[PDB]
Parts: structure tokens; sequence; C-alpha cells
RNA sequence: AAAUAUGUAAGAAGUCCUUGUUACUUAAUUGAACGUGGACAUUUGAAUGAAGAGCUUUUAGUGGGCCAUUUUUGGUAAGC
RNA sequence: GGAAUACUGCCAGCUGGGACUGAGGACUGCGACGUAAGUCAAGGAUGCUGGCAUAAUGGUUAUAUGCCGCCCGUCUUGAAA
RNA sequence: GAAAUUGUUGAAAGGGAAGGGCAUUUGAUCAGACA
């Protein structure tokens, strides 16, 4: 006995069900995958306006 | 049996255009990309390297890492009940600007200007843009312009 | 489709910045009402001009009201239609009290004769005509003669009751 | 507990809207109309009785 | 028919009452349902919500995580609130005076409060001397802590903590975990 | 507390106000819908008269009804449908005109009646169909009370601005419309007036835009 | 080189000024990335809608399908 | 050149007949009408009249008449088979 | 001393099954409610 080997039908409709929803942006993204060269950089860079921060308000 | 390469079913999408073949113009390297800035993809065939995968083809993403001949796309797939969120590392002949964004931003400028002088002008604004209202009254004259009587032809061959 | 209406249409595309003022077509529609009488026009313009509804724009729709309502006239009806072949033209001969009535008509003939439907007929042209002897048909000119006369045999009589008691006669 | 209709039932016609009190009383309803005897022009009759 | 377009007859999916069959507790309840209607000030709202939660969802808040908070610039008078169990702590050798309203406090956390000089105060009290809510600071103890959610998400390139009974290697260290033995993840 | 007739004076002198704002309102957009009238009318005649053709405004204004009920529906009408808030058979509802309407209306052609309402329909709709949406709730508008507590902020305080509002479309359409929960009507009392509803109005149907003789239609349906 | 179907944008997590932080970048405190301080508010920047928006845990059945309009490959065709 | 009538539309114009329904339970409100005391068709029915007080209405059961009604359980895309 | 199954007595129906659903006629039978 043979079988049906494939379709889409059906495939859509369960999809809607539950939305199809976005993947929710975020106010600062990851620095994984960003250039090692910069991050490097910019980590001693917010060291020092944190410190220059904490200096001003002692 | 089944055959799902890389590369499968780019026969006319990787194509060159008609008389538009050989070296890419100079104005494509001279453009600066910064991290937050839009950009389709479209991929130029000459240059292997740094190439989309078939998808991207006509999506539009938005830069995030910029490095020495390359950018960072990211751009959002969609799988099953879901949208997965994938980082492109394309050179850059494969891209270039959205001009949608560029339109915005000139916008941005006209309505911080129109509120600017709101201010010394004296009350209201109304900046939002109104969609096509449906159109007022007028009296079309006939003065020169009598109308011009038609009616239905009959049925020739002409074969 | 309906006791009809005549209706005049005209129109004139949509103006514009650099060609104002343009030019005023017009027809003659028979319909049931404006609505459908506003359909027929864009359907015509179609066939001609470089026009639709979304480019164009109608000025005036006026109802034409008949000349001499209770006289006896002989038209004239062109007509091209649609069979389930090819699509051929004919000159129908009408005679009646209105031009509407003819349009009414015709109508009703071209669907009884040849199984033409509302959709697969463009009346051309009704013309009245004016004189005696300018009519080529028969079934018009027969009632053209002088001293006409004609009985009617064979009277039938519509009740109202089932049953009846006298048995009935067919004389007039 | 149980709406009634204004149109029909004149209390809670003038419940709502009082003007309709003085509506009925100047009739309004039927405003004769002053009458001008403005004629068409050459054109427009012409071009309506037309092939 | 209609063409409904969300499901219907959806309960809310939030607790109306305590799924507890303690009497005291109800009473409680039966008093903050009163103040809550009858005030305004949305303190009592927050209280009344908080007596119904799981014993999961009402972590203990300790007497040094009280003291954090009265470190805070302008806290340093505010009556400290927390509806749940309030914990003893070693680690703190100064705890300053005070007080703290509660549903339970522990033998240690009670002596570690008054010998201070405080004052341990029920949740009824709190009622009688704040009907409004006013000066008060309400505390939560950190739910993510508890040892079930090591495991939520388990999955490839997660970092997440398989259930497992017994440690040490050969227990899930392998083909799995390394590139000597197959693949990582 | 005396209360009784301390209280109660004051209320009853204060709504008796309101009474004098709401009749002379009445009586200006009375003024306003004639005048109007007149010299839409006026102007066709004084073209007529040197030679040239008026042509009206066009209408901002349609009264849509579902026709087709529930089952059998592709799913870009069926989310449209949802959109101008048409979930079940002969429920109906105003909409204001543009473009980004005109082109949901095209999608919905086959399963919607519509046209250009007058006053006479909106004022008996509104009359006699007349609910308001509050928390949800769906609550009669059997008094003026209610209008004003819901919609005082945008002006309007009496039911007869409710439909000025809707008529002229004025700026706070959005809002009053939406006040109004769509319209539920009875099927037509003199029948449809064809054999089959199924087809455009202009192939002797009853779908699509038939115009001006909505009126005739959602008057025997209400 | 269509029609139908398809990606992105239409603002506060934003726009403009002011001059700080760095082991990165520049011939050059120039740039770059995140900042302090100040200016801009409910016409806050297309329509329509919104029985709320979002998140977690856990577990059942199922994993033989078939039909209809349009597009269609195999086949002379088929309730294939 | 002066009228009339249809056709389409409007009236917060007038008025006659028929059918079904009467939820609710001191008071509270919006209103009308009156110079005032009050009155009302205004947040859902009151008034009047008769006959019967028992198998008279009502319930159950058997039959009769009109139209409807395949044998359950099962596996299956599909069972009255 | 239940049911399947059976006998006698009493009521009923019955032109190639019987049984069921909605409504009423008719026949048998029934309490309540009336103070
Ligand atoms: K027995
Ligand atoms: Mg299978
Ligand atoms: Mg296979
Ligand atoms: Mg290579
Ligand atoms: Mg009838
Ligand atoms: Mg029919
Ligand atoms: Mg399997
Ligand atoms: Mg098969
Ligand atoms: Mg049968
Ligand atoms: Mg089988
Ligand atoms: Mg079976
Ligand atoms: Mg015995």
């Amino acid at each position: 006995a043979k079988s049906k080997n494939h379709t889409a039908h059906n495939q859509t409709r369960k999809a809607h069900r539950n939305g199809i929803k976005k993947p929710k942006t975020y106010k600062y993204p990851s620095l994984k995958g960003v250039d090692p060269k910069f991050r490097r950089n910019h980590k001693h860079a917010l060291h020092g306006t944190a410190k220059a921060l904490a200096a001003a308000k002692k | 049996g089944k055959s799902h390469g890389y590369r499968s079913r780019t026969r006319y999408m990787f194509q060159r255009d008609f008389r538009k073949h050989g070296a890419v113009h100079l104005s494509t390297y001279l453009k600066v990309y910064k991290v937050g800035d839009i950009v389709d993809i479209k991929a130029n065939g000459s240059i292997q390297k740094g190439m989309p995968h078939k998808f991207y083809q006509g999506k539009t993403g938005v830069v995030y890492n910029v490095t020495k001949s390359s950018v960072g796309v990211i751009i959002n797939k969609m799988v099953g009940n879901r949208y997965l969120e994938k980082r492109l590392n394309l050179r850059v002949e494969h891209i270039k600007h959205s001009k949608c964004r560029q339109e915005f931003l000139e916008r941005v400028k006209a309505n911080a200007a129109k509120r600017a002088e709101a201010k010394a002008q004296g009350v209201a604004v109304q900046l939002k843009r109104q969609p096509a209202q449906p159109r007022e009254s007028r009296i079309v004259s006939t003065e020169g312009n009598v109308p011009q009587t038609l009616a239905p032809v009959p049925y020739e061959t002409f074969i | 489709m309906a006791h009809f209406k005549e209706y005049q249409v005209i129109g004139r595309r949509l103006p514009t910045e650099s060609v104002p003022e343009p030019k005023l077509f017009r027809m003659r529609i028979f319909a049931s009402n404006e609505v459908i009488a506003k359909s027929r026009y864009w359907y015509f313009l179609q066939k001609l001009h470089k026009v639709k509804k979304a480019s164009g724009e109608i000025v005036s729709i006026n109802q034409i009201n008949e000349a001499h309502p209770t006289k006896v006239k002989n038209f004239g009806v062109w007509v091209r239609y649609d069979s389930r072949s090819g699509t051929h033209n004919m000159y129908k001969e009408i005679r009646d009290v209105s031009r509407v009535a003819a349009v009414e008509t015709l109508y009703q003939d071209m669907a009884a004769r040849h199984r033409a439907r509302f959709r697969s007929i463009h009346i051309l042209k009704v013309a009245e005509i004016e004189k005696t002897a300018d009519v080529k048909r028969q079934y018009v000119k027969q009632f053209l003669t002088k001293d006409l006369k004609f009985p009617l045999p064979h009277r039938v009589q519509k009740s109202t009751k089932t049953f009846s008691y006298k048995r009935p006669s067919t004389f007039y | 507990v149980l709406k009634k209709n204004p149109l029909k039932n004149k209390q809670v016609l003038l419940r709502l809207n009082p003007y309709a009190k003085v509506f009925a009383a100047e009739k309004l309803g039927s405003k004769k109309a002053e009458k001008t005897g403005t004629k068409p022009a050459a054109v427009f009759t012409e071009t309506l009785k037309h092939d | 028919g209609i063409d409904h377009t969300s499901k219907q007859h959806k309960r809310s999916g939030h607790r109306t009452a305590p799924k507890s069959d303690n009497v005291y507790l109800k009473l409680l309840v039966k008093l903050y349902t009163f103040l809550a209607r009858r005030t305004d000030a949305p303190f009592n709202k927050v209280v009344l919500k908080a007596l119904f939660l799981s014993k999961i969802n009402r972590p203990p808040v300790s007497v040094s995580r009280i003291a954090r908070a009265l470190k805070q610039e302008g806290a340093a008078n505010k009556t400290v609130v927390v509806v749940g169990t309030v914990t003893d702590d070693a680690r703190i050798f100064e705890f300053p005076k005070t007080t703290v309203a509660a549903l339970r406090f522990t033998a240690g956390a009670r002596a570690k409060i008054v010998k201070a000089g405080g004052e341990c105060i029920t949740l009824d009290q709190l009622a009688v001397r704040a009907p409004k809510g006013q000066n008060t600071l309400i505390l939560r103890g950190p739910r993510n802590s508890r040892e079930a959610v090591r495991h939520f998400g388990m999955g490839p390139h997660k970092g997440k903590a398989p259930r497992i009974l017994s440690t040490g290697r050969k227990f899930e260290r392998a083909r799995g975990r390394r590139r000597s033995k197959g693949f990582k993840v | 507390a005396e209360q009784v007739a301390a209280e109660r004076a004051a209320r009853k002198a204060a709504n008796k106000e309101k009474r004098a704002i709401i009749l002379e309102r009445n009586a200006a957009y009375q003024k306003e819908y004639e005048t109007a009238e007149r010299n839409i009318i006026q102007a066709k005649r004084d073209a007529k008269a040197a030679g040239s053709y008026y042509v009206e405004a066009q209408h901002k204004l349609v009264f849509v009804v579902r026709i087709k009920g529930i089952n059998k529906i592709p799913p870009k009408p069926r989310k449209v449908l949802q959109l101008l808030r048409l979930t079940r058979i002969n429920s109906g509802t105003f909409v204001k005109v543009t473009k980004a309407t005109l082109e949901l209306l095209k999608l919905i052609e086959p399963y919607v009646a519509y046209g250009y309402p007058s006053y006479s329909t909106i004022r008996q709709l509104v009359y006699k169909r007349g609910f308001g949406k509050i928390n949800k709730q769906r609550v009669p508008l059997s008094d003026n009370a209610i209008i004003e507590a819901n919609l005082g902020k945008y002006g309007i305080l009496s039911i007869d601005d409710l439909i000025h509002e809707i008529i002229t479309v004025g700026p706070h359409f959005k809002q009053a419309n939406n006040f109004l929960w769509p319209f539920k009507l009875s099927n037509p009392s003199g029948g449809w007036g064809v054999p089959r509803k199924f087809k455009h109005f202009i192939q002797g149907g009853s779908f699509g835009n038939r115009e001006e003789f909505i009126n005739k239609l959602v008057k025997s349906m209400n």
C-alpha cells in the first residue's frame, strides 16, 4: 500500500490560531557578533564616563 | 533524486542585466553606512564573495555592525507561528540605502519647521497627512465646448 | 431588463494642470434607472475612447420624456447582437406610441425569436420614420392600409366560480 | 427597563428634542418655497433633444 | 450566527480568592475587600491580590533585605510591609530600629527586630494605623531564585541544567558536551 | 441634613439651563440643513440658465449593510468585514469616505449593499435603534445625560448633535461613529425586490453600490 | 514585460543644540559609540479596528484523510 | 402663453381596523400640562362585569387522525448496508 | 420469591411487520386548589 506523500494543506490555518508574532525590539541590543576591536574600546569608554560622573557627583 | 543546493533556482536572479556587465561603478564603494541605517539587499552576480542566500533577495533590514569591507544587516524571517531574527555579513556591492527612510527624514525637518513657524504665527497646526478626500463642486462651462454626441458602432470583420 | 426610460448622459475625463477644460462626450441610453444608465455610458465610452470611471467624470444625467406621448408612429430600429456562433446586424420594424415602448418590445422580441439576452444586444439607433412608403418590412405595412377593420373571433370569459350552470358561447 | 420609541409615543419624543414642540406649531415640514421664474438657456434645450 | 473574533466564555486567569481553607486568612481578606472598595488609594488593591498568591509566589523576605531597603534615601521612617514570611539572617552585625508588618515571623526574626528596639505588627493592626496606606514601603522576595526554574527552557545552546539525580563524571559529560566526544550540544 | 429642598432646587435650576442651550442649537442646526439644501437646488438652475452644467460635491458618507451570512468567506474579505464591524447578517454602520475606505468596499462588493444616506433615514435609525458603547456594555440612547457623560469631551451634548456630527462629517466623526454600536436591522418588510440577492444591483441583484436607493432598502429593514 | 501574490518605512526607545568619556579611528580632539545639561507635548505627525497587552509552567488526542472552484504534471481516459 | 396631473422625495401631518406580549413590586429620575393646589399616555397593567366551585380547566395513560421517523455497538475518507 | 418465558380473567387495537417524535379529538383515571 502506497501513502499520500506530502502537502501543505491546513498549515497556514494552523499558523494563525496563535498569531504569527514579532520578536520584541529592545533598547540596547547585545554586542554578541560585533567587531571585537570596537567593543574592547567601548568597555573602557563607559568606565571613564561613569567615573567622571562618580567624581562629579561625590 | 532531489537537489537543494545553496544556489539552486537562481538562473535569472543573480544574472547581470542587459548591457550592464563588467566592473561596478565607484559610487558603490564611496557610500558611508552607519549603525541604524535601513538597507535593501540585491545580490550582484559578478562579486562571488560576501553574497547573500537567494531568500534575502529583496528583503530590507537594519545595520548593526560595520567592518573592513562589509556590513551586518539584521532581517526578520518567518517560520511556522513565529518570526526569528537573523544576522547577515554582506559585502557592500549587494546592499544599498532605503530611499523610503530618506523620504521620512526630510518630512521630520518639514514638520519641525511648521511647528516652529506656527508658534511665531499664532496657534493651530494640523500636521497629519490626510488621504484623498472626495472632490468638491464646480461649474463646467459650455463656452466654446458643446457636448459631442456618440453612439455604438456596427460589427465589421476586416481580416 | 425592466420597464425602460430614456436618459441623456455627458462626461469629460478628469481635469489636469497641463490640459484644463476637456471635450464633453454625450450619449442616449435606455435603462430602468440612473444607476444602470451611468454604467452603460462608461461601458460605451470604453468601447471607443481611452477612458474609464477612474479617469473620468459624469457632468449631467438628464431624463428625456416623449415629445408626443399619444400619437402613433412607425420606428425603424437598427441593432447589433451576439448569437452563439458570431455577432450580427439587423433592421427590425416597430409600430408604437413612444420610443421607450418600441425599445421595450424590441428586447422582448429578440429574446423570443433569437434567444438573445439583454447582455448580447446593442441598440444602435432608434429612428422615427416620418413619411409613409419608407417601410421595407411587411408586418408593419399591413396595418398602414386605408379603412382597416378586423373582427375578434372566439371570445372567452374568465370566471370567478369553479362551476357554471349555463354552458358558454364564443360570440362577439 | 423597556425601550420606548420616539417617532411614535409623543412624550418620549419630547423628552429628547424640545424643538419638536415648535416644529409642529409653525408647520415647517411643509414650508412654502419662494418662486422665481428663471429660464434655461438656448443651448441646454438644443443639446437635450438631439440625435 | 456571529463571526466571533475572540474566544467566547473565557475566564480572566486571575485568582479572585485564596485557594486556602484557612479561617483567619479569610478574615483578613474580608477586611481588605471592604477597604479596597470604599477607599481610593491603590495600596489596598495590591495588598489584597498578594493575599491570594500561592506559596511559590510569596517568597520569604530576609531581615537583611528589609535593612537594605531602609538604607535608601528618604526611607528611614516608613513602615515596611511584606505579605508573606519574614526570615532571620546571621550575616549582619548591625540592624536599625523600624516597624515591620507581615503575616508571619520566625522566632529568630521577631527576636532580632525587638532586640533592636523595634516592633512586629500584624496586618490588621497595619490597617488601623494606616487606613489609606501612608508612609509605607512594599517588599517582594526573589522568585527566580527557586531551584525549579533552573531547569525551565532546557534545549540546545540554552545553558539550563538537565533534570538529573546523581552527578559526577559518567553522568552526562560525554557525547554531547565536548568536541572530543562527537560534538558540543 | 436638610437636603429635600436645598440640594434639589439647585440641580433642577441647573438642568433647566441645559434645555435652553439644546433648543437654540437645534433651531440653528435646523436652518443650516434647509438653506444648504436650497442652494444645491438653486445652483443647478443658474448653470442651466447660463449655459453651463453644475456638478455636485461627491458624497463623504455611505451606509453599508452586510447581506450575506457567516459561512464560506475567503480570509481577506472576512478580515475587512471585521474591521468595519459587520460580523452578523443585516448589521450595518456609517462610513466616512476617502480613498482608504473605497478600496476596502471594492474587496467586499459581493457580500454587502451600500449607498448614500439621507437625513430622514439617519434620523429614524438613530432614534429607533440608537445604542452606545460604555465599558463595552451596549446601552440604549433613551436620554441625553447618557450622551453628555460620554461625548461631552468632544463637544456634543444632545442626541441631535450626534446626528449632525454624522451627517455633515465634522471634526469628531471618528469619536461619534465608534460610539454607536453597529445597527441591528431586521430583514426587509417588503422583501428584497429581486428573485436572487447575490448578483450586482446593475444585473438585477442586490449587492454593491446602488447609490441613492439605499434609503428605501434601509427604511424597510428598520 | 503585466495582473494576483510579496519585503521595508509613516517618530518619545524620537528631533535639535550644548561639550564630556576612550587602550578604538584620525596628519589634526577630527571622527565613532554611549553620555551630562538645555529646547521640543497630547493633531505626538496616514486610514480602519482593538471582550485588554505581554510572559511562564505543564499535560491529552493526532501523525491512514477525502471533496469542491481555479492553476496544474503523469495518463487515451477513469468515481485513476 | 397660462394651468392641471402623474413619477420620485419630505412632514417632530390627521385618523380607522386587526394580532401577540403585560417582565417588574414603598420612595428616589427625566420630563410634560397648569396661575396655584395639583394632574399625566412620564424609570414594564390597571378598572369593570360575568359564570363555575366540580373532574368543569389541568395532568397521566390507551387508542384514533395530519405530517415526520432505516438497527444499535464498531473499525473507517465513507455503514441502514 | 425479581426477570426471561407461560396460563386464566378484564381493557384496547389490528387490509404486506411492530415500536418512536410534535399536536389535538375520544375513552379511562388523578391529586391539588376552592374555605
Ligand atoms: K412476568
Ligand atoms: Mg502518511
Ligand atoms: Mg517518496
Ligand atoms: Mg573562494
Ligand atoms: Mg407579507
Ligand atoms: Mg429569493
Ligand atoms: Mg509516521
Ligand atoms: Mg487512492
Ligand atoms: Mg418517511
Ligand atoms: Mg476500505
Ligand atoms: Mg452504523
Ligand atoms: Mg416460599
